[PDB]
């Protein structure tokens, strides 16, 4: 109200409204799902078009051979944060000959977002990210909020109508965690999860975007006729 | 007052949303992509008859394989064009090749959100970037001051955009010829323009693989306008 | 006085065929009259069907190859996984080398 | 009025309202505690399980500084991480110049001065965390608690977050009933109980217990996380006391 | 009305932020007192530990700035420690540059100048503290110099600070009106501490235990604080006559 | 480059400058004009290190042309020479100094007098009836000391200049490929196309 | 943050005026009147000191008339402290020019430089403008005797006769009435004093309330002399012209 | 952090007033009275030592300060602002003059430097004006004895005699009746003490009054002998006893 | 440094500081440009509220940027000096590096670029100036006339006016200027320019300035008497 003019101002109840408004941009974004087993980790994303002449906005970005994310909210902010992750993954490989741990990648994203919430002149990031990866401790899934809060999960969803997919994953928890050594079935579970968030529209060949990373599987993105198999 | 980088309660940046309103006041620009090429057309909109209309430059070359049309506060486009030209030429210097149309568009869009308290405000102009490369063929992109860019089969920007876009929705198909696209841009420009369309208040251009980016002569466009008039009178 | 350069010996050879290409090199690494290693790989697969070797001062050689491999990685990131053609790789390596025109990589490079 | 719209502005009372609003964010956070024992310190924290999809034991909250200092905090988690990052820089520069690991009182002031500096200007926001930290140095065990204002003192026991009143009362009983002192293993058990008791203010969702400790005899004066059998033993002791 | 938010003049030629910083000074509800002997300078301050969970040994508003200079602070502990760290840095730098120990009055002036800057520059806020510096100076002898948020400072025969400063000040005034000298005519610092505690008891109308007080003593070439057991010995002597 | 000469007569200043440009082993050009017009009635000839000569001359030219446009006024020869001296005096304590020596010949329209200024790369300025740089003065000054009169005509100045060039062509080891001669008077600057 | 307290000194009003410039001009209208008159054989500068005291040391006092070099002088109207900042800058600029070209700086070039400095404070930096208006009296060999004025906007113009400060509307009308092109310095001295005598807010015009200066080629042969009048010399010229 | 106040905090109001300067002058008006009188063979500056507490040692607070050996200063208004201005004035006398010309600046030029500092606090970003008016007395070879007033705006004026602060209006009228161009230094001190008594409520003696003169050279205060051209400072602060001796002949 | 964003968007998509800069141009004295077949004429209004002016030394309204290009303006006089100085420096820089003087279009594009920059840079306000830039490209006989404004947009004009009452004189030019046949001589072009100003000026005395630019750096300013003869002939034809 009187306390939402900038990020440097607490409200009388201890809230940061500019950060909360940045969180609101994620809720307007298109739905994206993340889930994992013990061998693989999967991202599923519903892409959004402007109209029938337009392309469908890409949602998934590769960060390294073993790591990548999906976005929901301001796309240019995801480009800035994914570029930072690419650099950090790269610094780890060049200096230490070491693949960057997914947990450490989450810590770095948290700290970068935090600086934009405590200083004058700047603004919070307006995007939410789901980071998947396979490192020395197996498969991982992370959820990033521009408040700075990063959380490690078995599965989750962000964007508009993400609550339906999140409840489905909460039911299916015991089933999909056991899908080891079967990439197709894990993606099926992710496609079935994101379907619980659809209304009026359904999953078409240029609508659906899928990404997977695992034990002997580099981070790869599937679009176009490559996802017709799962429709 | 309030920050230039402030979010609204709906999760939108005030300044970006306000710049979009300035673009709505701009003159119309239309692009249509075909398998034979991409066509770009603009409304010149001279403020007075004493203004020499061929000095109005709203269609611009970025490289031989990439063209661009603008709508809104057109003075703001000059540094964006400069950056685009530099990025295209620099990549050719570094890699001995043409730059991808998407990559050029992404480089231009990286400038967009570099404002705060860097430049003092967002750009008040939208761009239609059209071109060809070997990997993805003929392409048309819409670059906004939000930093977002969408690829389009056809797109209109400016004051007559929503009426024009509805028209493009009906007319575009995947088998359009270059000639058919030229007439289609002229037809829709004529529909949304205030003044009567002729070769002096409207301008056409195209990008083909063979000949590259070309701005059409007033004599060449005048013939296409006459061809349009006759085929509309044909039924 | 400190000498930032050294000589690690080695010999490399590149030949272009009609529909193929070979890049060969010996595996011996040396300083002065001593052998450092009898097997120290000197020719590297850099991705995109490109092989590279930077012979001479091995520290500069390893640095250059490492930076080019990195350039291939970022070319994919920046240009939609486009394959880096051999001519484009060559021009890129020129800029990596000329960037240190006044403190050069003491190597002879072949791709 | 308008004195509460900008940081570093004195109100007609002589108060900094922005700092007081930062305290509200701290009071909204989960419960965290610290117990000073005979030859060390114990830290514990309540972790709310928002969903079944959270991977158990993975989202670690307690943080180590150097090898002998533990830090836990309630409020805005990112702010706490920022403060610990600075603390790690302060500890590194101290050890670089002076060789010896940073003493706990010395470390306390480094955090204190940094947090206080964020109350001096309107171009920055105060920290939205209260931090409980400490460890073992050459003069023995030390426990500290640091507020958004930059204010800190030494403690026998400390608590912050939503269930701080409940926790404080439990800590006060331990101080009275043990003037001679508490053992490290006893303190771990007691820490588990206090978090379980303090969870009544957050009873809607279930939680996960996380404990760490530094002890001269039990951990050689290094910070370690309580794991496996010793953690389960503390959970059992805690569950027995609430029933 | 933004002339009340930053340190610019109001229409009456006043600086409200400075005035409100003076009010923050009494937020701790603690009173302090300083007096001079023949060979020493004594400072006493109330000690209040309201929480049982606190470690009482860490609760303090008296600071050892240098070997010779002590400082008691009236105001919140964050601003107190800010001023303490800076005073310690200034004292150490002075000795390095000029080859002799920084005098008490010179340090007071330096901190006062820093305070003045906060009243003139907008981006910096005043510190909500009053700083009383004490020493036995090698040239001037026993010394008390006090600084405030306005950037004002002056020497004192004796002084008092806190919510009940006026009661203590008048009590001290009346004693020096009788004796007609600028100090406590006593050989030992122990008896000067006893004088200081006695006259604080008289002025406030309250009794003190060993944990209710905090004492600092400055002699030639060192400043030190008393332990609870040293204070107890002082309290016993007061009660026995 | 090599030989640059100057002579101030009754009503004009005459500058003579060699045409050769030598890249070590070979003479790359034999028609080089080592001069720049700074303003309609002011001419500057130059000699020194390769590259720096033309770079400095054109830099000065640009600055004087800028002044002329800003004020709609031509600076006096004295004022131009002072500006040039300061630039060279600044340059001599730089990271890499301009290794350039100049002669400035100008006709002052206010005083109706020709003026010749000699300035070396250190910023050493002198006003002279006749001057030179390098070894040129060693061969020519004894002839100029004998024959020079302040009331000489332009034609007599050119004849005395021919005698100087003839002595240079006789006793100098280097072939400087003749000289380009230019006259500065009340009507401006012109080149003598047969010398 | 800090934006809250920013007055924004360099913005247009809806009418296209610069707020701070307009308000600075309002300040200058309360300053003591300064007059400059240009004649064929010289220039006169006359200015009124603001309500003085008998205990003010006049013979060592200077608030209106300042020397920039041997050929150029200025009359000040506005904040004296602001004026001395600009005056010192102008003195340095004149010496910079003299060192570079070995010629005295032409009057207009000095005036343009100071005016550009004033302009900058109206377009960038977020600082308040200088509350000063100058009358420049000077001589060079291109245009001869010259009078200029500049104001806080950084705009400058040339004049035959001009006033700044208080009552400029009344003063300018009186000057426009009695000024002629073939006028001489001694006549211009009389006009300047008569105009001040009629426009002054004081009861009477006396020597202790005035500062006076002339720039004459009344220097022995082709050269120019500046004369800052002494208190006794202002008293004499007041008697000569019949004002006291 | 960083100082993000790069804009002026003093600006012109619609009426042409610079508010912050006017308000600074109001602060000066509330200040304790100080005065200065110029004689034929000297200058005197004086003020009241308004002690904040009787426990305070008012000798440790110097309202009259030596700037150079031949120049002194007194103020009315905010004490802390004065103290830092004295520090800056002492330094600028060296950096911008003595380290260049090998001699101390003349009174008028040191006044000019102090004025410039006060002007800049009226235009620079993120600062308020100084809340003091200064009276600066001094001597130099070519200008003789002089007395100047400097205001918050940076404006300065030379005076034969004047007063600033609380009771300045009444004090200036008193000085107008008594001042003439034939006063000796002792006459000016006598008039100074008479004038200052009117604005003082309580005790009026050597311990509550601070007074200094610019007069003859004091070779006894130089600290060394052997250089004929060095004859000692002209600034001298009168003692408590010296003031009381002249209060009997009052 | 002072970084405040003074030029920003409003909810309706307007930048008010740029629009208010145009209001300063509206207040400025009228300026007009007309190009003939082999010349361009720049006419300027002088407000007669200021007499006792010294016209020898007072800044003239038309400024030479180079020997072949001129610039006139309407709006804040002090602001225009900064644009004129920058343009003059760029003109000499172009000659130094390209070894050819600027084209009229290039010089216009530069000045317009400077104006645009001051509309999205922190801590600065836009120029309250619109300019008319006229001249001939090197070795070219085709007349050139361009206009710039505070926003930074620029364009070429057969004839154009800016400043106060420019709406009126543009009305005159739109009905009196024929594109198929532009003023064939210097006389005809100057006559049409003086006529256009007489619609707005007041007295045809010292209120009208006229500058003629011809090819190959031939620029001259007409005197009072020469202009007075045009003023006389125009009204004697009007009495009919």
């Amino acid at each position: 109200n009187n306390y939402d003019g900038d990020t440097v101002t607490f409200s009388p109840t201890g809230r940061l409204f500019q950060v909360e408004y940045a969180l609101e941009a994620i809720k307007q974004g298109s739905v994206t799902v993340g889930l994992r087993s013990n061998t693989h980790a999967v991202l599923v994303a519903l892409k959004r078009n402007a109209d029938e002449l337009s392309s469908y906005q890409k949602k998934i970005i590769k960060c390294d051979e073993h790591m990548g994310l999906s976005l929901a909210g301001l796309a240019p902010d995801a480009r800035v944060l994914s570029n930072y992750l690419r650099q950090q993954c790269n610094y780890s490989s060049l200096v230490f000959n070491r693949k960057l741990a997914v947990e450490r990648a989450g810590h770095l994203l948290c700290d970068k977002a935090q600086k934009n919430t405590q200083s004058y002149g700047g603004r919070p990031y307006g995007v939410g990210l789901l980071i998947i990866g396979y490192d020395k401790s197996g498969a991982h899934l992370l959820e990033f909020q521009p408040s700075g809060n990063v959380t490690e999960l078995y599965g989750t969803a962000i964007g508009a109508r993400s609550q339906g997919a999140k409840t489905y994953l909460e039911r299916t928890l015991d089933t999909f965690i056991k899908i080891d050594g079967n990439p197709d079935e894990l993606i099926k579970a992710g496609v079935e999860a994101i379907s619980q968030s659809l209304r009026d529209e359904s999953l078409t060949v240029d609508n659906l975007s899928i990404a997977i990373v695992g034990k002997d599987t580099p981070f790869t993105i599937y679009d176009g006729e490559a996802v017709a198999k799962y429709i | 007052d309030r920050g230039v980088s402030t979010f609204s309660p709906e999760g939108r940046l005030f300044q970006v949303e306000y710049s979009l309103e300035a673009i709505k006041l701009g003159s119309t620009a239309i692009g249509i992509a075909t398998k034979e090429g991409v066509v770009l057309g603009v409304e010149k909109r001279a403020t007075s008859p004493l203004l020499e209309s061929d000095s109005i430059e709203k269609i611009v070359e970025i490289d031989r394989h990439i063209g661009c049309a603008m709508s809104g506060l057109t003075a703001d486009a000059r540094s964006m064009i400069e950056h685009a030209r530099t990025a295209a030429v620099t990549h050719n210097l570094y890699y001995d090749e043409d730059i991808n149309v998407e990559s050029l568009t992404q480089s231009v869009c990286d400038l967009a959100l570099r404002f705060g308290e860097l430049m003092s405000r967002p750009f008040g102009v939208a761009l239609l970037i059209a071109g060809h490369d070997a990997d993805d063929g003929y392409q048309l992109f819409h670059a906004e001051p939000s930093g977002t860019f969408y690829r389009y089969n056809a797109k209109a920007i400016g004051s007559g955009s929503e009426g024009a876009q509805a028209e493009l929705l009906n007319e575009w198909h995947s088998s359009l010829t270059l000639k058919e696209a030229e007439l289609l841009v002229l037809k829709i420009l004529k529909q949304v323009m205030e003044e009567k369309l002729d070769e002096n208040n409207a301008q056409l251009s195209c990008i083909t693989k063979q000949d590259g980016f070309k701005i059409y002569d007033n004599e060449k466009t005048a013939e296409l306008i006459k061809e349009l008039k006759e085929k509309e009178a044909a039924e | 006085q400190f000498n930032p350069y050294g000589d690690n010996g080695g010999t490399i050879l590149g030949i272009a065929g009609e529909d193929f290409a070979v890049l060969a090199g010996d595996t011996r690494n040396i300083t002065d009259y001593s052998i450092n290693s009898r097997y120290e790989p000197k020719v590297f697969d850099c991705g995109d069907n490109i092989v590279m070797s930077a012979n001479g001062f091995a520290a500069d050689g390893d640095a250059l190859v490492k930076r080019f491999k990195n350039s291939v990685k970022w070319y994919h990131f920046d240009h939609n996984d486009k394959k880096l053609s051999i001519n484009s790789a060559a021009r890129n390596i020129q800029h990596l080398l000329y960037g240190k025109r006044f403190f050069p990589y003491y190597v002879h490079t072949i791709i | 009025t308008g004195y509460d719209l900008s940081n570093s502005v004195f109100s007609p009372d002589g108060r900094n309202f922005q700092v007081e609003y930062a305290v509200k964010a701290v009071e909204n956070g989960t419960t965290s505690i610290g117990i000073k024992c005979n030859d060390g310190v114990v830290f514990a924290v309540e972790k709310l399980i928002t969903s079944k999809l959270l991977v158990p034991q993975k989202n670690v909250k307690i943080q180590v500084v150097d090898r002998h200092i533990g830090c836990v905090y309630s409020g805005l988690i990112p702010d706490g991480r920022h403060l610990v990052n600075r603390g790690r820089e302060e500890a590194a520069s101290f050890k670089k110049l002076y060789k010896t690991p940073i003493p706990i009182p010395a470390f306390a002031d480094r955090l204190g001065q940094y947090v206080q500096a964020h109350t001096l200007y309107n171009s920055v926001r105060p920290f939205g965390v209260s931090t409980i930290f400490g460890g073992v140095d050459k003069n023995g065990a030390h426990l500290y608690m640091l507020e958004p204002s930059g204010s800190y003192w030494g403690y026998k026991g400390a608590a912050t977050g939503k269930g701080r009143q409940s926790a404080k009362a439990e800590l006060e009983k331990l101080v009275d009933h043990h003037p001679e002192g508490l053992s490290a293993r006893e303190a771990v058990k007691q820490a588990a109980k206090i978090i379980y008791l303090a969870h009544e203010d957050n009873k809607e969702k279930d939680f996960e217990l996380e404990i760490s400790w530094c002890s001269l005899s039990e951990t050689n004066g290094l910070h370690k996380f309580v794991k496996g059998d010793l953690l389960q033993e503390a959970i059992d002791f805690a569950q027995k006391e609430i029933n | 009305g933004y002339d009340r938010h930053i340190t610019i003049f109001s229409p009456e030629g006043r600086l409200y932020q400075v005035e409100y910083a003076f009010k923050a000074t009494n937020q701790t509800n603690i009173n302090s007192l300083a007096v001079r002997g023949k060979d020493c300078t004594v400072v006493i301050s109330q000690k209040k530990v309201p929480d049982k969970l606190l470690d009482p040994t860490t609760v303090s508003y008296i600071f050892c700035i240098s070997r010779t200079i002590g400082m008691v602070v009236n105001g919140p502990i964050p601003d107190a420690r800010n001023a303490a760290l800076r005073a310690k840095a200034e004292a150490a730098e002075f000795r390095y540059k000029y080859g002799y120990d920084m005098p008490c009055d010179v340090l007071a002036k330096r901190m006062a100048n820093l305070s003045q800057i906060y009243t003139q520059r907008a981006y910096m806020r005043p510190l909500g503290v009053i700083l009383t510096f004490v020493s036995v100076d090698e040239e001037l002898g026993p010394s008390i110099y006090k600084t405030d948020p306005a950037g004002y400072y002056v020497g004192y025969k004796a002084t008092a600070t806190g919510p009940k400063q006026q009661e203590i000040t008048t009590n001290l005034e009346n004693h020096f009106k009788k004796s007609k000298i600028d100090h406590i005519n006593e050989e030992s610092w122990e008896k000067v501490v006893e004088f200081a505690i006695t006259h604080m008891i008289d002025a406030l109308g309250t009794e003190f235990s060993k944990n209710d007080l905090e004492v600092g003593v400055a002699t030639k070439d060192k400043f030190f604080t008393l332990s609870a057991e040293n204070i107890e010995e002082r309290l016993v002597a007061i009660a026995e006559q | 480059m090599d030989i640059i000469l100057g002579i101030r007569v009754q009503d004009s200043v005459i500058l003579a400058s060699s045409k050769a440009v030598t890249r070590g082993i070979s003479v790359l050009k034999d028609s080089d004009d080592k001069t720049r017009q700074l303003s309609p009635h002011t001419l500057m000839s130059f000699a020194g290190e390769a590259g720096d000569t033309v770079q400095f001359a054109e830099y000065i030219q640009a600055n004087i042309q800028l002044y002329s446009i800003r004020e709609d006024y031509e600076l006096s020869p004295q004022a131009v020479s002072s500006f040039v001296r300061q630039e060279l005096a600044k340059s001599i304590r730089s990271r890499r100094p301009y290794q350039v020596n100049v002669l400035i010949g100008g006709y002052d329209k206010k005083k109706n007098k020709p003026e010749l200024y000699q300035i070396d790369y250190l910023g050493t300025k002198v006003e002279l009836p006749y001057g030179a740089h390098g070894y040129s003065g060693f061969y020519t000054f004894s002839l100029l000391d004998h024959h020079y009169r302040p009331d000489m005509t332009t034609e007599e100045g050119l004849d005395l200049l021919k005698l100087c060039v003839q002595e240079l062509e006789k006793r100098m080891p280097m072939d400087f490929k003749g000289v380009i001669v230019k006259i500065v008077d009340k009507d401006g600057i012109r080149q003598v196309d047969d010398f | 943050g800090s934006r809250r307290y920013d007055s924004r000194t360099t913005i247009f009003s809806p009418e296209g005026r610069l707020y701070q410039v307009e308000y600075a001009l309002e300040s200058i209208s309360h300053a003591g009147t300064a007059i400059g008159i240009m004649a064929s054989d010289g220039i006169v500068l006359a200015a009124e000191r603001k309500v003085t005291s008998t205990l003010l040391e006049q013979d060592t006092s200077t608030e209106k008339l300042y020397k920039l070099n041997d050929k150029i002088a200025v009359a000040v109207a506005g904040l004296t402290a602001d004026a001395e900042i600009l005056i010192n800058t102008a003195r340095i600029h004149a010496q910079n020019y003299l060192k570079t070209y070995n010629e005295d700086i032409p009057v207009e070039i000095l005036v343009r430089r100071l005016s550009d400095i004033k302009q900058g404070y109206t377009q960038h930096g977020g600082l308040r403008p200088f509350g000063v208006s100058f009358i420049y009296a000077g001589y060079d060999d291109r245009y001869g005797y010259q009078l200029y004025t500049s104001n806080p906007s950084g705009n400058y113009t040339g004049w035959k006769a001009i006033s700044v400060g208080a009552n400029t509307s009344a003063a300018q009308t009186l000057l426009q009435m009695d000024y002629k092109d073939d006028m001489k310095v001694d006549d211009a001295i009389e006009l300047a004093l008569k105009t001040l005598s009629k426009t002054t807010d004081s009861s009477a015009l006396t020597y202790d309330r005035l500062e006076f200066a002339t720039i004459r080629k009344g220097a022995n042969d082709g050269e120019v002399y500046q004369k800052i009048f002494k208190p006794q010399e202002i008293k004499d010229i007041l008697v000569k012209t019949g004002i006291t | 952090m960083t100082d993000r106040y790069s804009f002026s905090l003093t600006t012109f109001s619609p009426s042409g007033k610079l508010g912050q300067i006017d308000y600074a002058l109001t602060a000066v008006k509330q200040g304790v009275t100080s005065l200065g009188i110029k004689a034929t063979n000297g200058v005197v500056i004086a003020t009241e030592k308004k002690s904040s507490s009787p426990l305070a040692m008012s000798e440790t607070l110097s309202k009259v300060s030596l700037l150079t050996p031949d120049i002194g200063a007194v103020y009315s208004g905010m004490g802390p602002d004065y103290r830092v201005l004295v520090d800056k004035s002492r330094k600028v006398a060296h950096t911008s003059y003595k380290r260049i010309y090998g001699e101390y600046p003349p009174t008028k030029l040191l006044v000019s430097e102090v004025a410039k500092i006060m002007q800049e606090a009226t235009q620079s970003g993120g600062v308020r004006p100084f809340g003091v008016s200064l009276l600066i007395a001094g001597h130099d070879e070519f200008n003789g004895f002089s007395l100047y007033q400097v205001d918050p705006s940076g404006s300065y004026f030379p005076w034969k005699a004047t007063a600033i602060g609380k009771g300045s209006v009444a004090a200036k009228t008193f000085l107008e009746k008594r001042w003439n161009d034939e006063l000796e230094l002792e006459d000016a001190i006598h008039i100074a003490l008479l004038t200052l008594k009117e604005s003082v409520e309580g005790e009026f003696n050597g311990d509550t009054i601070e007074l200094a003169i610019i007069g003859d050279e004091n070779p006894d205060l130089l600290g060394y002998t052997g250089i004929p051209t060095d004859k000692g400072p002209r600034f001298r602060k009168l003692t408590s006893q010296e003031i009381n001796d002249r209060l009997e002949a009052l | 440094g002072y970084d405040r964003a003074l030029s920003i968007f409003s909810p309706d998509g307007h930048i008010f500081q740029v629009e208010y800069a145009l209001e300063a141009v509206k207040r400025g004295t009228c300026a007009v440009g007309v190009k003939g077949k082999n010349c361009v004429v720049l006419g300027c209004e002088r407000r007669s509220t200021l007499k006792l002016q010294d016209t020898r030394i007072t800044p003239s309204k038309v400024s030479k940027i180079d020997s072949h290009v001129v610039l006139s303006f309407s709006g804040l006089n002090a602001d225009s000096r900064i644009l004129i100085e920058k343009a003059r420096v760029e003109a000499q820089s172009h000659r130094l590096t390209l070894e050819d003087p600027v084209t009229v279009e290039y010089l216009t594009r530069y000045v317009a670029g400077v104006q645009q920059r001051y509309t999205q840079s922190g801590g600065v306000r836009p120029f309250g100036v619109s300019t008319l830039i006229a001249g001939f490209d090197p070795r070219d006989d085709e007349p050139k006339l361009y206009q710039t404004e505070p926003s930074g947009i620029y364009s070429s004009w057969s004839a154009q006016t800016i400043g106060r009452n420019s709406k009126t004189v543009r009305e005159f030019l739109e009905k009196n200027y024929d594109r198929k046949e532009p003023p064939a001589t210097v006389e005809e072009c100057v006559k049409l320019t003086v006529r256009s100003l007489l619609e707005v000026v007041q007295t045809g005395a010292k209120n009208i300035e006229i500058t003629v630019v011809k090819p190959d750096s031939d620029i001259v300013a007409l005197s009072s008497e020469e202009i007075n003869q045009y003023v006389t002939q125009i009204e004697q034809e009007k009495q009919e």
